[PDB]
Formats: C-alpha cells, structure tokens, sequence
C-alpha cells in the first residue's frame, strides 16, 4: 500500500483537525445537480471517529503496553541510562500501538462512516437514486477512512506515552537511586545471567548499548504503520 | 469523629499554602 | 531503655494488625504515633499482610457508599487506616513501590461520594489530603501516575460540588498537576480535556462572587494562570475567561493579598495581544 | 444489610435474576394495569447485561494489579505456592467485588429505572400524565428494590472471571515454587530475603519459612466476608 | 570442522536481526536452523532487540491485512520470524516468559483475517501453528492465558468459515482447552460462552454432512463428548445435539475410524434419558 | 512460499492427529 499523511500532518486536538484533510474526489454519482448534499459527510466521518476513538485507544493500550514494558526491560535491563530506555521504550510504544489501533480501526470504521452517511433521513428519492448514493457513500468511507483511522491511531499514541511514563516508573528509579550511590544500575538477575549462561557474541554488553543494535527501536520510530515514514534511512 | 475533623481541618489549611 | 518497651509496643501492635479482632486497637494506636516514630512505613509495607489488612479496612465500607450509609465509627475507624497509608505514601523508602501496587486507586470511590454528612466530609477529606501528600513531593512519578489514572475528572467534580475546604483541596490537587509541564500537556493535548477543566473553573468563578473564600480564589486564579502558559490554551481562555475576573468583582476581597494580584495581574498580562 | 449470599445466585443465565426479583404488590401502575408486570424481568436483565461486560473488565483491572503486587510481596518467602494461591484469590474476590459494587451501583440503577420507564411506554402507549407518574413511580420502586440483586450478579460475574486470569498473572510465581521443589530446596525471593534480613525488626520479620495461621487471618478474612454479600461464616 | 563454525554464524545471525537492513538474511537462515540447534530460543529471548525485532515484522505487515494487499513475499517473511517466535514457545526456559510479554496477542490479528487468499491462507496456519503448539504443551500457564486473551472467539470464526485445516487445527485448539478442567468450567460458566461454542459445533455437522471430512468430525466429535463432561452442558446437549448425529447420516464415514465410533458411542449414552 | 505452505500443511495434519 501507501500512506497519505504523516504523524505531524493531522491535528487530534479536535475533530475538525479531521476536516481540511478529506478528500473531495468531485466526480459523484449524486451530488452532481445536487449542491446541497456535499456537505452530509463531514458531520458524518467525525461521527464514526467520536463514537470509535474512545474505546479503540483504550483497547490499543491495553495489547501494546504490557508488551513493550517487558521488552525494553528485558532489552536495557543492563544499559543504566534511563533516559534511552524512555526514549526505545516511546519508539516501539508508538510503533505497537499505531498498529493495533489500525487492526481494530479500520473495518468498524469503513462500516461507521458510510452507515453514518445515511443521506437520505435528513428523500423519496428512487430505489435508482438510492443506489447511487450508497455507492457515492461507500466510496467516500474508502476514501477518508485512512484519515479517519490515522486520527484514533494518533490519538492512542499520544495517551500511550503518559501511560508508558507510569509502568517504567519503576524501572525509571532504579538507575536515578543507584546514580545517587555513585554506581550504575545493572538488573543484579540479568548480569548473572548474561555472565553464566549467555555467548559472547550474543551477549549484553555492560556499560551501555551499542548504535548498531538500536536499529530495531530507531525504526520503530521510522515506520510508523498507517503514516509516511520520516527520518528515512 | 470531632477532634479527628478539626486537627484534619488545620492539616489541610497548611498543606495548600 | 523505655524507648526499646516503645518499640516492642509499636512491633506488636504492627503485628496486631493482620486478626481482625485485634485491628481496632492497633489501628488507633499507630495512627497517634505516625509522625512520632521515622520507620512506620518501610516496616508497615515489608511485614505480612499488614497492607492488605488496610485495604481491607477500605474496601469493607464499600457497602456504606452506595446507599449513604456511613456511620462515625465507621468513617474514624477506617481514616486512622488512611492515616497509616499516607504515612506508607509519604515516606521515600515505600512511595514507589506504593504507587507501584496502584494503592490509591481504591480511595478514588470515596471521592466519587457527595453525601455531605460529617462521616463523608471526613473521609472525602481523609482521602483528599493523601493524594495531597502525593502532589508535595513533586516527583515525576506522582504526576504521571494520577494524570493516567482519572483523578482529574474525579477533582472537577468536586470542584463544583463539595464543601469549600474540599474545593481548595481539590483545585489544590489540580494546580499541582499543572504546575508540572507534563500535567499541563496532557490537559491542553484535546478539546475535551480543556474544556470540561475551563467550564469548571468559569463555574467555580460566578460561585465565589456569591460565596467568597479566600484561599479557593487564590488556587483559582493560579490554575487560570498556569493554562496561560500553554500557547493553544492562553488562545481559548481570551475569549474564555470570566469577566469576573476581568472587572471589579474580587477587588474588595483581593485588596491584601499579594500573591493573588500578582498572579491576576499576569494572567491578565498573559493573554494580552 | 447483605440481602443475598454467594450461592444464592447463579450466573449461568441472566434468567438466573428472575427467581430473586422483588416487585413491590402495591405499586399502583400494577393496581390500574397489571399486564405491565411482565415487562420488569425483561427490563432488568437488559440493565444487567449492557454493563456486566464493562463493568467486569474494568473492575478486574482495577483490583489485578494491586492483588498481584501485595500477595507476591507478602509470600516472597514462602516455597508452597498452594498457600500462596488461596490467599490471592481469596483477596482478589474480596477486591474485584467492590471495584464492581462502586461502578455498577449508580448506573445500573439509573439502567434498571430507565429500562423500566420506556418498556411501560411502549404497551401503555396512550401515556395519560396520570398514567406517566404511574410509570416513573414505578421504575423507581422497582429499580430500588432490585438495585442490590443486579449488581450481586455482575459482582459474582466478575469474580469468577477473576480467578482465571489471575491465575496468568501469577504463573510465574507458581514455577518458581515448584522449580525449587525439583532442586530440592524452598523458594526465597533473593531481594526479599536480604531486606527482612539487613533491615527488618524480628518482630515484625518475614519468616524463612510458611506464614503461621493467625498471621494469615488478614486473608482468610477476605474470604469470610466479601462486599455485598452475606458473610459464610460468623467469626 | 566442529560445531563452532555453523554456531558462530548462528551466534552472528542472531545479531543480523536487528539491523532492518541485514534482517531479511538473518531470518532467513534461522528458521531453516531452528530445529538442529536446540539452545536457539534462549540465545533469541536474552539476545538485545530481537524479540522486539520479531515484533517489528509482525506489526508492519498489519498495514497490508485491512485492504488485503499481502504479497507472498511479505507473508513468507513474517512466517519466518513468526516460526522463530515459535521456537521461543516450544522452549520451556522461555515459555514463561514469551506469555508474560504478551507476544500472541500480536499473532490474533492474524487469525481474525478472512480473505482466503494464498499469503493469508499461509499466514493463518502459521499463527494457528504457534498457539497449536503452546495446547500441546499440557501446560495451565498456556490454558489460563488463552481463555482470558479470547482465542476461543477466534478460534469459532475459523470454524466456521474457514479452509478445512484451518478448521481441523481450530478444532484442535478448542478441544485441548475443553479437555482441560479449567478450561470445561470457563466454556461453560456463562450460557453466552457454551452458546457460542454449541452453535458452531452444531453449524460445522451440518456442514459436514454436505461436505465430509473424517478429521474434523473426529475433532468435532471429542468436542461434543468433552461438553458432555459438564451437567450444565450435559443438559443443553441433549435438546439441541445436531441431529445429523442419531440421524445416520454419517454412519459410512465411521467404519474407517473406530475411535470415531467409540467417541460418539459414549456421547450419546453420556446424554441418556 | 509454496514449499512452506505444503511443510507446514503437513505438519499441521500431524500435530492435530
């Protein structure tokens, strides 16, 4: 496939940030010789995102969070540095999240916007007429339903990073308290067993973390699925 | 409950300040 | 010497914590003794069961909540185990591994009441003052922890509703977690944040000119000054702002203290364009 | 006062609420209109089933974390992950029943009272101003006198998806119990064990070994009385 | 010449994950090597970055599920890292571990794709692999953490509409949690939960007698005995068993398959009168 | 893909038996 907007590109501040970046796409089966039915489709593609964007980024959380803690955990138990654990932890937070948000998005929300569309409530127009705005309807949710889901992705990941910031707490102290006792912190389980039963090669390095193996959280920052890659490379 | 709602009362006043 | 029968006294009654039929006493007599003695709360949380019986003390009036059916008994009894928690949230050594465990989540039913009777005043209270503790220490994980959590939505409605002492606490609360430029952040981040906190604080302004209280209008007006602060925020509040505060409402009782002119007086300066 | 016991309910069905609901026979709707009883067991369980879903995962979310860090913390020394496991669902029923007592209270009674108000209008029809006050009164009796038995069925509902996932949730614990019993020794927390040791008072120390019954009464009280319902046993 | 020549480029390979550059390579080789080398799924779990690298390929591939644009070669790669993923749940050092990282969860979009096609055909069976090889584990760690995480609703999707292998391996999956304890009493706790699973059951004999596999009705078959462990699904069987079963209508698959007859034999004599 | 399409076929058929 292919994006549209990257990260920056829409604003989640409100729903009329949805509002410049829908797609015209002027050539209709009804709104042609009807001026007046245009303008149905704003009100209902924020509809299908504010009765969606809550309990989606809700469910986002829930799936990406547990996962990522145990993982840059796991990954920088050995680096004392906390400040590029909270910076690899919000890479692969932001990355997780966009992509569960887009997997439980996207399909309710194809169905939410064209449904939401409806049109003819606010008719006797003919069983012909009809048609041709279900098909003007279903086309327009393929059309800004991207933009649509690119919201609620956005959205998720700007709560993940409070919530992240809280289950990390814990992990964020250690290596603050050890740095008061003039030591680094080193996860006193992890040492042992790097040390006794882990392969040079393979193993954790100490001190730090290396820039060569930062490549999997630096492109969880890079790719962000559902929007234009940034930094490129 | 009196004595525990006052001397929690004076707790509060400088706690805000 | 009688300081060592002191401290056998304080380790029984730790001990005496866990039976129920032997929680009443050692309830009162350690929350007497919660500033006398330094290691209450590194030895509350690491002995057995002694926390859980805590929570237990908060979860058996649970009933009393909903009907309103809190009695004085009741509402002492399980405030001096409140007391015991903020000494265990106050102390360094336990107040991560005390946020860790998600410990003041079940003091959030209690701020849900609005009964208003001196059993629920003192529990909302209680309760208040321990996430009051929290916010002092101005530790990054306090404010990360509430903003997640939804104290937010719990203070704005005690804001409007609630006594005036409850008010002041509450926006207390509130100001702290703006004080922080991450709580500041999170609330200016959607529409939907800001305006149900800036809706409260216009309320709370139209019920201060009819009922004045001196410290609620100063943590008003430090609120109101710290959204100036956020570039999105200072837009919304120009044609936000109360004109109460704008004109000559609070002058009479604003006329000796410093402090709030003063934050008034840049709030005003803020928003100028 | 606890109307109901733990047994007493069943969850299967919601059809499980039917034989305990309580309508008022003075209620004067029912004087004038007595067909409209049959709409109360249908409203009720509507009520009871648009919130025992959200109610549940949001009233285990609440109490999981918080259950898993106590009993871990509290059992670190101690090799019998059976005692271990009693004591954690015992607190974990006592603590997931009232997470969902505060959260389905007020709603459910609002649902219930709701519910009851549009399933009268929709057979009276006519909806005299006479005939609306009949209903609102109504709603409002029922909705009070069947608050306890709904929410009782959301908390049992709760509670029994609360076992299981907590049972994951100290999966770990429970290898590292039995893992030592394959090697031979008991299972002591390597941080826990220092803290007690370099730090602790005797008196108040974590044993080496099991808890002693009688310092274990804080859990077993957690089974012996469980918010919103009847105590099993009088001690 | 000895082991450490092949184990030097396993010990590299592993390092080659995390580059995105090198990773394709890396993966490539791995999974051809994961069963001749048996340490392999400790050096993946405790190696940096690499189970959040086989995380990454899972999740970028979650673009091209919703408009179903998956190509062969992305589902080939995601199939690789995903049967690595698997090695880290066969072993039972990082079995633990691989659950309380949550890592499924992120294979259950997986199976909730409907598009038959060649690349999601491929992708589902691979997913249905990994959860198929953590059941046969008999282990209560793996059947606590599937109920609770709702693998049986997307297990029942398969089983409906789906290839007749995705069928037989979502029945298989259905059958060792039913076969366990725990998960017969969560089945059927909620009469939604039974309901769910007797209607499918009872849809797949229909389907089954207007298209016929001995594997799946074998399945179905030990499915409909383990409910018929349960009284509260004892009860339920008896006035709704699909009649096709009584119905002779499949008597002429069961000569091939005695354990077939065996299994149905004690079924409907498990629900007498 | 093929070739791990049939592989995997396989081995499915025989984990479920």
């Amino acid at each position: 496939p292919q994006p549209q907007y990257s990260y920056h590109d829409i604003n989640v501040y409100s729903l009329a940030g949805l509002a410049p970046h829908i797609t015209l796409n002027p050539t209709i089966p009804l709104f042609q010789a009807h001026p007046q039915l245009k303008q149905c489709v704003r009100q209902a593609i924020e509809r299908a995102v504010q009765e969606l964007v809550h309990p989606v980024v809700d469910r986002s959380i829930k799936i990406a969070m547990t996962t990522c803690e145990q993982i840059v955990r796991k990954d920088f138990a050995l680096d004392s540095e906390e400040s590029r654990m909270r910076i690899a932890a919000h890479h692969m937070m932001r990355n997780l999240t966009a992509g569960m948000a887009m997997i439980t998005c996207r399909e309710p929300l194809l169905m939410s916007i064209s449904t939401n569309l409806k049109n003819s409530f606010a008719r006797t127009a003919s069983p012909q007429q009809r048609e041709m705005m279900d098909q003007a309807a279903a086309q327009l949710a393929q059309d800004n339903c991207e933009l649509a889901c690119c919201f609620i992705q956005k959205t998720a990941v700007e709560k993940a990073g409070p919530e992240m910031d809280k289950r990390l707490a814990t992990e964020f102290e250690l290596r603050k308290h050890a740095r008061q006792e003039g030591r680094r912190y080193c996860d006193p389980v992890v040492l042992t067993y790097q040390a006794e039963r882990m392969p040079e090669q393979i193993r954790l390095k100490v001190g730090g973390v290396d820039p060569k193996q930062l490549a999997v959280y630096e492109e969880f920052a890079r790719n962000v699925p559902g929007f234009l890659p940034t930094n490129d490379l | 409950l009196d004595l525990n709602f006052k001397l929690l009362e004076e707790h509060l006043a400088l706690l805000v300040e | 010497g009688p300081h060592m029968l002191e401290r056998e006294k304080i380790y029984q009654w730790i001990n005496e914590l866990s039976s129920p039929e032997t929680r009443e006493n050692a309830l009162l007599e350690l929350s007497k003794k919660r500033e006398s003695v330094p290691d209450l709360a590194p030895m509350l949380w690491h002995s057995f069961g002694t926390i859980a019986a805590l929570l237990q003390e908060i979860v058996n009036i649970y009933p009393s909540i909903n009907p309103p059916t809190l009695t004085a008994h009741q509402s002492n009894r399980v405030c001096n185990a409140l007391a015991l928690l903020q000494c265990v949230a106050s102390h360094p050594e336990t107040r991560s591994a005390f946020l860790a465990a998600h410990i003041p989540l079940f003091l959030y039913p209690f701020l849900h009441t609005v009964s208003k009777t001196r059993p629920f005043e003192y529990l909302r209270l209680t309760s208040l003052g321990v996430i009051g503790a929290l916010v002092k220490t101005d530790e990054q994980e306090v404010i990360n922890f509430l903003l997640t959590t939804e104290i937010i939505p719990l203070c704005l409605r005690i804001m409007e509703s609630g006594s005036e002492l409850s008010k002041t606490v509450a926006t207390f609360i509130l100001q702290k977690i703006l004080l922080d430029d991450t709580g500041l952040a999170y609330i200016c981040q959607t529409y939907e944040r800001f305006s149900h906190v800036a809706m409260i604080l216009g309320k709370m302004v139209l019920q201060l000119s009819k009922e004045p209280s001196a410290r609620l209008l100063k943590h008003v007006v430090r609120c109101y000054l710290r959204l100036s602060d956020n570039p999105r925020a200072r837009e919304a509040l120009r044609q936000c702002l109360p004109d109460q505060l704008k004109d000559t409402t609070f002058a009479q009782v604003l006329k000796d203290d410093t402090t709030t002119k003063r934050w008034l007086a840049q709030l005003v300066k803020n928003l100028q364009e």
